[PDB]
């Protein structure tokens, strides 16, 4: 499995933000005692995307200027990657 | 014969797995001469 | 800069992967076993 | 040949693939509330190149004013409020320094290469140029002819003639399908003033502009320079968002006369930013590329399986054999061109026309499609790692030089929004699936409907009918 | 306009533009005058044949899976009737 | 010790609050998901679905 | 799992192992060494568990069958 | 504790793993048609939780070395399933550096 | 981990990883130099300059050409050029080749670089280049040769193909050839570079031994190296057991000097009645004017023709440069050990056109210090941008080799350029303007400039 | 660059063996054909009876730890780095043949 790390939904007119990502689920059945799962959310990482949205969180509340980063579609949200934290 | 092993020394295996070093577990990529040998180069 | 393998070794994790003790409780101060109505079950708890 | 030949008897040392991987200075990017892009990618050196790239090629034509932008091109260098066309070719000279300008189909850059003395002179003229530029009736007269001239020369390439042919099959009723420079009787009457003033009013906006700066630069001073020029632009409309439908089919140009054959064979892809993007490129070097100089070295399944049966002595139990001549292919290219909505993934073959009513191209594209299919239902994991490889160094071989630098930087901000760095690319290259890959050639591959292009003697080359009855097999 | 003691432009415009030579002029006989017996077009005009034979698009549909499950699916019959016959 | 320092500046801080208190725009998980399967390719047929599908 | 053999030949009474160059399987009739490999019960189950991984997967068909 | 594997060749309809399970046990036509009774919200890393979890931590957060321990690939396992991670690793850090000094 | 059952994603950062203030940085070396030179105790030599990139050429220069060929042998060193690619006695040509590209290699077609030497590169990451395999390859290639005949029909073919596609699609190519063949008319530089009509029957497998058994010998095999560390080059091609298996042989070749006349002076072909006109130009005809100029023997003098060639080539090109500009003229300036030619190559040329080159060129000659520096600067813009290239420094290091026997850096070259004086680019100008020209014609049409309608 | 250093050709193919032909064509001569009858070049040239052909001798040399006269003497070739020692590919076999 190979899919996109989690990034971070901004709407502009709104203003408003929020992490997502793709969550992988199978159906439920016996576990194993000598496994304990890996990043699947954020797969190859260390899991340092949690300490990127914790530090960007007061960046995005308060207010950015995020005119340079990507749109989704024909919406008003644009995507921001959390590889590394959100200063600008 | 596959991978054979050479020389007899140390693996974590089922029955010998180790003394934990919390040390390096804790202080992972942080130096610890700022906190035993502090103001120092 | 890498030295024969020892037993206590610097590059020696603990072992929290392989199972030992499948049927032991975990013991300790932990929290009480608090009752919802409505609110998203605990981690700990046997119901999911 | 009394000489013996030891290497069929003798073992062999097999070199191995292993990468060098140089840290590069990360590249820096900001953005002004205009949107205005600044990438950068600084290195110790003596010179930098500087540019401007655009996001407003030729894709955004209608038919009334094909060649609008290139039209636009030619009018920028005619001479701005303040200066002239000789005080910024005098300009140029005194900074000892060449203004390009390239206009592609989704893409226009105008780029200097300087001393780090002359960086603010280079952006103040690239601004000139393109902001304050008064692009009047009379000069849009005097310019007619040479862009005539151009389109006569253009024309008479004829790889670039084969590449129009292709998207003008594959893309037709929107301006990905047509040709960069134009209609002739475009070029002569139709493209005015107006429709100029139309194109650069609507296109150059702020969030469709970035500037890029490469080798010994600064970020912060280039920073300024774009806020002191650049910061003034509109925050005009977004890029448009329409529906571009790929047709399957065939343009064929007759040409008996011609000493040599090319045929491109291209199949629908997604886009450049399109998560399947890496294993399209995996998929383009697997198929490889094949040169006459190499005779039966083919180091790929796909160009080996075609260049192996002009050696076959094709000795068969109640037939005579019929051994070709001589090998006839001059080269096989495996191409890909994305487009932030579409993409055309397919081979480009050369080779000669051979005796009329003969076989030659009817082997050839045989032989293609059988592999084409192959790929589509299995592939081995040598190769799969041998097509990594080459990707990777493929990857690497075009960042020689400031230039080919800042054209990779503003190509990839101007797609994908900001450069990936290359161990990025490179760690998401090694987490690629055999099973994956296999996926991705089966979806796109298989009993799905092509676009040829062919130029030459078309009297042998296989016409489309036959080449839709050959993306599957009976077996599956 | 001296570039180093140089006037550059003027040696450009005196060498750097040589004249082109193009295609020979070939002499129309009287009879060809008349545009159509000069083709340039086969029967029908891009425009007439995108708006009676090209289909209607399907922006959920880059693929022409719908043409294709259509075709196939209205052969069967003729294979079917063929076989039991 | 150090360790009575950091507890000490951690209990401090915590009285300000913590950004799952005073985060004020953030949107819900709801929306987000819906916005993500209608608008961003799956990663396991390559399209844009319309909704959340089982198989 | 892999052979131990060149630990065996290089360890410290190698004589016990002429036998091994005869038809005589390692793991079953010769004379285990101090180095040799952790052997488990069912190696499948033992060596799928640690990945996350049922030793059998139903998609494949002689899995399935087994 | 468990790993999916490959999601691209399980995600299908009809599959020969589905098949076999219906024949000898895992699966049933009660899957296929009432997918939100017997799958459910099935087995994996729940991301809102996980941002919950995150978000409710304090600075210990960003002072703490457990993205370079060799246990940075457990971390999402236990921000989800140890609420009050951050604090809590925090302060076992810091009680291991006051023992050091 | 290094465990057993232990999860190998469960290793922690590297050594060389330090964290600070949050986010993490790395810790690492210094390594390259400048250019460095060996000599092999059986004769090779090996040149080396390491810039620090991570993508890397190798070249074997083996010396052979047209400059060594006689008008009986016209073009045999063409056919030399393939035929030691093709497949030799321990490795033939699908070994070598396949498995240097199964190697992430990419194998360049092999070239006559100064009409002296005959260059095969390879360019890759150099960890791939760096091990003994490639250049154990490219031993067995040079030094044990087959000549079977089925390969020499082959090389027939594609010297045929390469003549005819460059007189065809390389008008200015095929010009250089004539201004060469006619500007050194008795001497060896006059040499034709592309094997003439007859000699295509001539050349088999007893004539390509006898030429390799006149040019063998480790002294005219030259390994060159552009970013690989030169003590790794040297353990790469003294591993391999082949050169230890061939006769030992320092042979060297030497060629004359040369002289120029060139000429008001003409190479006849109706290019409308040969090619078809639709995909190659058909109705122009191709004027070289050129000038002796000093070659790199002498480096002052070579860096005020360096400086003259740019001033020249932008006083004409274009300054604004489109898209689809189309390639009307071309300022060249070939450089040889001591004699070179400097001149303009165009379309449709004209007797007024090249007056104002010559004048051009004589307005040059009397620039002073202050006027010299703009041209300088250009000059070594362009010297720079040679310097920060992997390509074009190969290209430069092999050219200076192989001219001179002296190797030179192209960062030296601009050291050389911004020691340039007004009195030396002044003498240089004295010498070009004091000799014949070379108004060699090529093309069809009669309309064509004269010398003694210019001078 | 002015100056050439003296870097000596192969030191690593000094004192080796460079006679040919060498002195275990001697020790491992085969001067009566192939060293093994025809009956055992009978049953080596099955897989099943190569089973046969050791399990008759109940304390033997396995089929994998058996070794012939030629398998020897190429050993021993090898493991002398003789200069003029070719090295031989065996005969590769594709899935059918095998
Ligand atoms: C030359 C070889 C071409 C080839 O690959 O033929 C394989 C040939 C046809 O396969 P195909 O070329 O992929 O055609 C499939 C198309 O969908 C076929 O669809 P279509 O639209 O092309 O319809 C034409 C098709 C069927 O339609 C007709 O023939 C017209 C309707 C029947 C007319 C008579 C009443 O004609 C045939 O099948 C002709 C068969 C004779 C050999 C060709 O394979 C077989 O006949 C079966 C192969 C497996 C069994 C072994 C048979 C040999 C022993
Ligand atoms: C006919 C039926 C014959 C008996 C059942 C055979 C099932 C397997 C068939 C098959 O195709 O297997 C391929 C399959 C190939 O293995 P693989 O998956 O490729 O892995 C390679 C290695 O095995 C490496 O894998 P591994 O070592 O990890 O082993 C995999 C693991 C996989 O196993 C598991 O995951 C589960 C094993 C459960 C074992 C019991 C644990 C305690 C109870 C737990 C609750 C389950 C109860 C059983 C199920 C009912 C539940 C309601 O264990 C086994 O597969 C074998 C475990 C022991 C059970 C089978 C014993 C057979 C020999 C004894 C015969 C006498 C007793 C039976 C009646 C006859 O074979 C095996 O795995 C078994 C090894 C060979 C067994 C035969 C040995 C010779 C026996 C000769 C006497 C036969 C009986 C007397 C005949 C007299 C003349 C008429
Ligand atoms: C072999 C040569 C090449 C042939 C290629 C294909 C030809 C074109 C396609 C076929 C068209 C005709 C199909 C007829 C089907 C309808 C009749 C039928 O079968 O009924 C089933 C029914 C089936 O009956 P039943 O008895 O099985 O049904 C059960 C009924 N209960 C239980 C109540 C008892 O009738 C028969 O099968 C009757 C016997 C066979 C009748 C044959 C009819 C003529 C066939 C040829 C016609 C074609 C033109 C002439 C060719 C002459 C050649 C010499
Ligand atoms: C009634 C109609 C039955 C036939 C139609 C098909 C039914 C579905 C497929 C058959 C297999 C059952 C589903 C797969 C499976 O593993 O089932 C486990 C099941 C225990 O689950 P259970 O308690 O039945 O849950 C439903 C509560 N009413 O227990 C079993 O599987 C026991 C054996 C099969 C029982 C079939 C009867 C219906 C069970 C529901």
């Amino acid at each position: 499995m190979n899919h996109e790390r989690p990034w971070v939904f901004l709407n502009k007119v709104t203003g408003k933000w929020g992490a997502c990502g793709w969550q992988p689920f199978w159906k439920a059945t016996s576990q194993s005692l000598n496994y304990i799962p890996d990043n699947f959310i954020a797969l190859r990482t260390n899991g340092s995307w949690v300490r990127n949205l914790w530090q960007s969180s007061k960046v995005l509340d308060r207010g950015l200027n995020a005119s340079g980063y990507p749109t989704v579609g024909t919406t008003d949200w644009v995507r921001i990657p959390l590889d590394a934290p959100l200063e600008a | 014969l596959g991978h054979m092993r050479v020389g007899a020394l140390w693996q974590s295996n089922a029955n010998s797995r180790g003394l934990p070093n919390l040390l390096k577990e804790v202080m992972a990529a942080e130096p610890i001469y700022p906190y035993t040998h502090p103001g120092l180069s | 800069l890498h030295a024969d393998p020892i037993f206590n070794g610097s590059k020696v994790v603990r072992s929290i992967q392989m199972m030992r003790s499948y049927h032991r409780l975990p013991v300790g101060p932990e929290p009480p076993h608090l009752k919802i109505r409505g609110a998203p079950l605990h981690p700990w708890s046997m119901y999911t | 040949m009394t000489t013996p030949s030891l290497s069929s008897i003798l073992r062999h040392t097999r070199p191995i693939f292993k990468e060098t991987l140089r840290a590069a200075r990360p590249t820096l990017q900001n953005a002004l509330p205009n949107g205005f892009r600044i990438a950068s990618e600084s290195k110790d050196g003596d010179t930098c190149t500087v540019g401007v790239w655009i996001d407003a090629g030729s894709r955004w034509e209608t038919e009334k004013n094909n060649g609008v932008a290139h039209f636009l091109e030619h009018m920028n260098f005619k001479g701005t409020g303040k200066r002239s066309r000789q005080d910024i070719e005098f300009g140029m000279e005194k900074m000892g320094a060449h203004l390009n300008a390239y206009t592609s189909r989704e893409h226009t850059c105008y780029y200097v290469k300087c001393f780090k003395k002359d960086v603010p002179e280079a952006v103040d003229i690239l601004a000139d140029i393109l902001l304050n530029s008064k692009r009047t009736e009379q000069d849009l007269d005097a310019e007619r002819q040479t862009i005539v001239q151009e389109k006569e020369d253009v024309e008479a390439r004829i790889d670039e003639v084969l590449m129009d042919h292709l998207h003008s099959a594959a893309f037709e009723g929107s301006g990905l399908g047509l040709s960069i420079l134009g209609p002739l009787e475009n070029i002569q009457k139709s493209i005015t003033k107006g429709m100029i003033d139309d194109f650069v009013k609507t296109h150059y906006t702020g969030p469709r502009m970035a500037l890029v700066g490469s080798g010994a630069v600064d970020h912060g001073q280039l920073c300024d320079l774009a806020s002191k020029y650049f910061g003034a632009l509109p925050t005009g409309q977004p890029k448009p968002s329409g529906f571009t439908r790929f047709l399957g089919g065939d343009k064929r140009e007759t040409n008996q006369l011609n000493p040599l054959t090319h045929v491109a064979v291209a199949f629908q892809t997604p886009g450049i930013s399109h998560p399947d993007a890496i294993k399209i490129k995996v998929l383009e070097q697997l198929l490889g590329s094949y040169s006459r100089d190499k005779g039966e070295a083919a180091y790929s399944c796909f160009a080996r399986a075609i260049v192996m049966d002009f050696y076959d002595p094709k000795v068969g139990q109640f037939f005579r054999p019929n051994k070709a001549g001589h090998n006839p292919i001059h080269s096989l290219n495996a191409f890909w061109a994305p487009y932030s909505d579409v993409g055309l993934l397919g081979f480009y073959a050369i080779a000669e026309p051979g005796k009329s009513y003969g076989h030659e191209w009817e082997n050839i594209l045989h032989y293609a499609m059988r592999e084409l299919i192959r790929v589509s239902r299995n592939i081995s994991e040598e190769e799969f790692e041998r097509a990594k490889n080459q990707l990777k160094l493929q990857t690497m071989l075009q960042l020689d030089g400031t230039t080919n630098i800042a054209d990779d930087i503003g190509r990839q901000v101007l797609s994908f929004g900001a450069r990936v760095p290359l161990a990025s690319f490179f760690e998401q290259l090694d987490a690629i699936s055999r099973e994956d890959l296999i996926r991705v050639a089966h979806e796109y591959f298989y009993d799905k409907d092509p676009v040829v292009a062919v130029i030459g003697d078309t009297d042998n080359v296989p016409e489309y009918d036959a080449l839709r009855a050959v993306t599957y097999s009976v077996d599956l | 306009n001296a570039v180093g003691g140089l006037a550059t432009s003027q040696i450009r415009d005196l060498v750097g533009n040589p004249a082109k030579s193009g295609k020979p002029v070939v002499k129309m006989p009287p009879y060809l005058k008349p545009s159509q017996l000069r083709p340039s077009r086969g029967a029908y005009s891009d425009e007439f044949v995108r708006e009676n034979y090209i289909k209607a698009a399907d922006p959920e549909d880059p693929y022409n899976y719908r043409s294709r499950a259509f075709t196939y699916a209205a052969k069967i019959p003729m294979w079917a009737g063929l076989l039991a016959g | 010790s150090p360790l009575e320092k950091a507890i000490a500046e951690i209990n401090e801080e915590i009285k300000s609050g913590t950004p799952w208190d005073t985060l004020k725009n953030r949107a819900d998980p709801k929306e987000l998901h819906a916005l993500k399967f209608a608008q961003l390719p799956h990663p396991i047929t390559k399209k844009v679905e319309g909704k959340f599908k089982y198989f | 799992h892999g052979s131990n053999l060149y630990n065996r030949v290089h360890g410290n009474l190698p004589q016990l192992y002429v036998e091994q160059l005869y038809n005589t399987d390692e793991i079953l009739d010769t004379v285990p060494h101090s180095s040799d490999p952790v052997h488990h019960m069912f190696p499948k189950c033992a060596a799928a568990s640690p990945l996350g991984f049922r030793p059998y997967d139903n998609n494949k068909l002689w899995d399935a069958f087994v | 504790g468990t790993n999916p594997g490959d999601i691209a060749l399980n995600s299908k309809r009809f599959t020969v793993g589905k098949f076999v399970a219906w024949a000898c046990g895992g699966w049933g036509l009660k899957d296929w048609i009432f997918p939100s009774l017997f799958i459910g919200r099935g087995d994996g890393p729940d991301f809102d939780r996980i941002v919950k979890h995150t978000l409710q931590s304090s600075s210990a957060i960003e002072k703490v070395n457990w993205f370079d321990s060799p246990f940075a690939c457990y971390t999402e396992w236990f921000v989800e399933h140890f609420p009050g991670f951050f604090d809590s690793r925090y302060r076992f850090e810091m009680s291991a550096k006051t023992i050091l000094a | 981990a290094l465990g057993d059952s232990i999860n190998p994603n469960q290793v922690g950062v590297g050594d060389n990883v330090i964290r600070v203030n949050g986010r993490l940085f790395e810790v690492d070396k210094v390594q390259e130099k400048g250019l460095k030179t060996s000599v092999l105790d059986n004769g090779t030599k090996v040149i080396t300059l390491d810039n620090g990139g991570s993508v890397a050429q190798l070249t074997f220069l083996y010396k052979d050409g047209p400059v060594y060929e006689n008008i009986f042998n016209a073009g045999i060193s063409s056919f030399m050029k393939h035929a030691l690619t093709k497949d030799g006695l321990t490795s033939s040509e699908y070994i070598t080749k396949t498995f240097l590209q199964k190697a992430g290699i990419i194998v360049h077609e092999p070239t006559v670089v100064n009409k002296s030497a005959i260059a095969f590169t390879v360019e890759g990451f150099r960890d791939t280049l760096a091990q003994p395999a490639v250049a154990d390859k490219f031993w067995q290639s040079l030094l044990f040769p087959r000549f079977s005949p089925e390969n020499v029909k082959e090389v027939k073919r594609l010297v045929e193909l390469e003549s005819k596609e460059t007189k065809r699609d390389s008008p200015f190519a095929y010009l250089q050839d004539i201004l060469h063949k006619t500007a050194f008319k008795g001497s060896p530089l006059g040499h034709t570079s592309f094997v003439p009509a007859y000699n295509l029957g001539y050349i088999d497998s007893n004539k390509l031994f006898d030429r390799w058994d006149a040019h063998y010998g480790f002294g005219n095999i030259a390994v060159i190296a552009t970013n690989i560390e030169h003590e790794a080059v040297l353990a790469a091609i003294t591993d391999s057991a082949w050169v230890a298996r061939a006769h030992n042989k320092v042979g060297g070749v030497a060629a004359p000097a040369s002289k120029y006349s060139g000429g008001e002076g003409y190479d006849v072909v109706h290019r409308a009645k040969e090619f078809d006109d639709q995909f190659t130009d058909v109705y122009s005809t191709y004027t070289a004017y050129a000038f002796k100029a000093p070659g790199r023997s002498n480096l002052k003098e070579h860096a005020a023709s360096l400086v003259i060639a740019q001033a020249l080539s932008n006083a004409v090109s274009p300054v604004l440069n489109t898209s689809f500009a189309p390639k009307r003229l071309e300022v060249f300036y070939q450089a040889y050990d001591t004699v070179g030619l400097i001149g303009l190559s165009s379309v449709q040329a004209s007797n007024a056109q090249l007056k104002a080159f010559k004048a051009a060129l004589s307005k040059i000659g009397t620039l002073s210090e202050a006027d010299l520096a703009v041209h300088k600067s250009a000059a070594l813009l362009t010297a720079y941008g040679n310097v920060e290239s992997w390509r074009a420094t190969q290209a430069t290091l092999i050219d200076s080799f192989n001219t001179t026997g002296q190797p030179l850096s192209p960062l030296e070259i601009v050291s050389a350029i911004k020691a340039v004086s007004a009195d030396t680019v002044k003498s240089v100008v004295a010498t070009m303007l004091g000799s014949p020209a070379t108004l060699v014609h090529h093309g069809d049409s009669p309309c064509a400039p004269t010398l003694d309608a210019l001078q | 660059k002015r100056e050439w250093h003296v870097v000596p050709a192969t030191k690593k193919f000094a004192d080796v063996p460079t006679e040919w032909p060498a002195k275990e064509h001697e020790r491992f001569a085969l001067p009566y054909g192939p060293s093994e009858g025809r009956i055992v070049s009978f049953m080596r040239a099955s897989r099943i009876r190569n089973r046969l052909l050791f399990t008759l001798n109940p304390t033997g040399y396995t089929e994998d730890t058996y070794v012939t006269k030629e398998a020897l003497r190429r050993q021993a070739l090898a493991e002398s780095k003789n200069l003029w020692y070719l090295p031989e590919r065996p005969v590769v076999a594709d899935q059918l043949e095998t």
